[PDB]
């Protein structure tokens, strides 16, 4: 995240940390034993690490739970990114209390100018490299589809949308791939790609989770 | 040395990451930069060892 703000210790309780032995991607919990992230990031053997605020020390709130089955979208392009989701199924049900806790799915899309909490462990600097040990917060709004295409000639499909600061100076980075993107106490977005970070005109590209809900659900009951 | 050499370091649109060593031709050396994990360069190396190797 560049030009965002220390969140504070677990005030973000549904982020995880994906860890193949150092922090790679985030991801969301959905349920007590359901992860959401980004296709993008899947690997085998991720640990997912519910509880993070520093993700160098053990504070004494984290659980640390491998992934049993990692899922990606059965349409996920990876030379579009079109689909960019993935769910991961904990090894063991998570303890959820009020540092380890879910987020709701959408029940309906969010609109442009929607303002949007996006979080992560991701770089924090525009031009360099500066990862942060505590989990960093940025609100940004949802641009409009006509923002997004202009930003993107031909990139953004209907399952992709734009949210950050034409201006630059505010956006995720690398590291914050798979991460949320809630609006209005939804998950609406998964953090995926973009051009640089923090960019003028290059605002930060998001999987569109409203689109995958019955996915979401199906991939749920059936695993 | 290959021409990759001269490229800059590309991190790609992915936001994974993964660290990696490009050669910087201005310093002459191998320097970290992040890797997000999609498309980039071949002036890309897990090791530092390799991209001095292949373009110092
Ligand atoms: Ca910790």
């Amino acid at each position: 995240i560049v030009g965002g703000y220390t969140c504070g210790a677990n005030t973000v309780p549904y982020q995880v940390s994906l860890n193949s032995g150092y922090h790679f991607c985030g991801g969301s919990l959905i349920n007590s034993q359901w992860v959401v992230s980004a296709a993008h990031c899947y690997k085998s053997g991720i640990q997912v690490r519910l509880g993070e605020d520093n993700i160098n020390v053990v504070e004494g709130n984290e659980q640390f739970i491998s992934a049993s089955k990692s899922i990606v979208h059965p349409s996920y392009n990876s030379n579009t990114l079109n689909n960019d989701i993935m769910l991961i199924k904990l090894k063991s049900a998570a303890s959820l209390n009020s540092r380890v806790a879910s987020i709701s799915l959408p029940t309906s899309c969010a609109s442009a100018g929607t303002q949007c909490l996006i979080s992560g462990w991701g770089n924090t600097k525009s031009s360099g490299t500066s990862y942060p040990d505590v989990l960093k917060c940025l609100k940004a709004p949802i641009l409009s589809d006509s923002s997004c295409k202009s930003a993107y000639p031909g990139q953004i499909t209907s399952n992709m949308f734009c949210a950050g600061y034409l201006e630059g100076g505010k956006d995720s980075c690398q590291g914050d791939s798979g991460g949320p993107v809630v609006c209005s106490g939804k998950l609406q977005g998964i953090v995926s790609w973009g051009s640089g970070c923090a960019q003028k005109n290059k605002p930060g590209v998001y999987t569109k989770v409203c689109n995958y809900v019955s996915w979401i659900k199906q991939t749920i009951a059936s695993n | 040395r290959p021409d990759f050499c001269e490229l800059p370091a590309d991190t790609g649109p992915c936001r994974v990451r993964f660290p990696s060593f490009y050669y910087n031709p201005d310093e002459k050396k191998c320097l970290e930069f992040i890797y997000g994990g999609c498309e980039g360069n071949a002036n890309n190396f897990i090791t530092k060892e390799e991209c001095e190797s292949t373009c110092a």
